[PDB]
């Protein structure tokens, strides 16, 4: 039979970087309620650059979702260990897309969630990132396949402005693949 | 019992910090080996060119910041890890 | 509290200059680590061959130009970054 | 103001020769960094093994031939480039 | 018989621990060469710059923690392996 599968908001195809982030085992998925979102343009392998952010998140008490180029090694292991220990309900995933599109999708997620993307080109550093810098969303569901953010706490005027910018990019575009990715 | 010779010191390294300042558990490279350790024994003193032995400024039972390197040597006493290093290698003794 | 040993000095490095002389914000390598830092503690003094301790020319609470190298050692006191280095490593103390 | 420590010297390097002896303008590697610089400050003096400080033979306000190397350190004072180096690094002081 | 010269010491290395603390037999790299050895002979003493010989702090018949390196030299006396090393190489003498 013909089936229809509709997904709202962001559902970019990136799953949990570590299977042990699963909060709900019977569903095999991470479920975060009202979590912060830390959007990092760089790839991270050490916990030092993020330690202030994790400490602030633990002080706040709410969960945290990391959207990054790659979290691996010491940083990933420390995040996972903290996940069991329960100090911070932290889940990490790869940023979506590839070069020159990963940044755009990260910025759209930032606009949706009312956050800011941490990058070296922009100038800010992760050691100086704050809770206000971190984004906010009402719910988050990660699985091995896809990451979904539900009701990102972001300005509607900003979301429409970003949508209009992407529309202008679609108009400027002359490639079917480029315009369908923009859409 | 082990007590050192000349300008040297026996130091039991302090346990690595399991958690960070804000309560974040540190693992692997994050929980780096501590550079601070208590002094278990103190040597008689360094020998100067004239042949006299000067007592060391390090005392027994005080915490000391020490530098890991070629000078420091790892040893086991009563199945406990200790380090042996010259008083020059000892950066500073911690007070309070 | 931490106070150093022998000819050595505890120095808290000054914050890197965020902006240039003309007001241009410096980032990354442009905002290089400052070679100037305030002296938090001063050692008893260097030990000469004869066994006498000479007080150091560095005083507590003065800014000093110091050279980063193998001699300088990074440490954390009350969760604050400090450096430990011999008085020879200290280039000069800043006045006025 | 900055004044050096021990056997060391603050030297403001002279400007590189724009033109050659015959009037040919030198550019790039031709206009090499000058090894001669005026002395802005002089240290208290080198410390001998016995603990006494010997005044340096370099005086303030005299031009000195100095060798660039690992010993010399570049610094900025009032947004002006200066060098810091031991009196041994200073080859000679220029007179007349 | 062999007795050393100057600041040096003859040390017969102790046999490597066949078993661990809990009774586990250690083989190959696990049964590493012991850094502790008994002192068979002691030198006359190190020579200072002034020409006087200072007796060494190491005595005959005491166990000493020694560092294997370029200084230590392997030798055979009455078909028994011994080591020759300066008193500086000897980390510490074991008591009790």
């Amino acid at each position: 039979q013909d089936e229809l599968d509709v997904v709202e908001g962001m559902q970019f195809d990136r799953g949990y970087l570590s299977p042990y982030f699963i909060n709900k085992p019977e569903t095999g998925a991470v479920e975060l309620e009202s979590p912060f979102i830390l959007l990092a343009d760089k790839k991270i392998s050490n916990i030092r650059e993020m330690l202030p952010v994790l400490e602030a998140v633990a002080k706040a008490g709410k969960p945290l979702l990391i959207i990054a180029e790659d979290v691996e090694g010491e940083a990933l292991a420390t995040l996972v260990v903290n996940t069991m220990r329960g100090i911070v309900k932290v889940a990490a995933v790869k940023a979506p897309g590839f070069g020159d599109r990963r940044k755009a999708m990260l910025q759209d997620i930032a606009t949706l969630t009312g956050g800011t993307v941490i990058s070296e080109e922009i100038g800010m550093e992760l050691e100086k990132a704050t809770l206000e810098d971190l984004g906010q969303a009402k719910r988050v569901v990660i699985n091995k396949d896809t990451t979904t953010i539900i009701d990102g706490v972001g300005e509607e005027a900003a979301i429409q402005g970003r949508v209009a910018q992407i529309r202008q990019q679609i108009e400027e575009a002359t490639s079917d693949y480029d315009r369908e990715k923009l859409q | 019992n082990i007590r050192p010779l000349h300008d040297r010191v026996i130091v039991k390294r302090k346990e690595v910090e399991t958690k960070s300042a804000g309560g974040i558990v540190l693992t692997g490279s994050a929980a780096a080996k501590s550079t601070r350790g208590e002094v278990l024994a103190v040597g008689n003193g360094r020998i100067l060119e004239n042949g006299e032995v000067k007592p060391l400024d390090v005392k027994v039972g005080d915490i000391v910041i020490f530098n890991d390197g070629y000078g420091v040597k790892s040893e086991k006493i009563d199945n406990e890890e200790v380090l042996i290093m010259s008083e020059s290698d000892i950066l500073a003794i911690v007070e309070a």
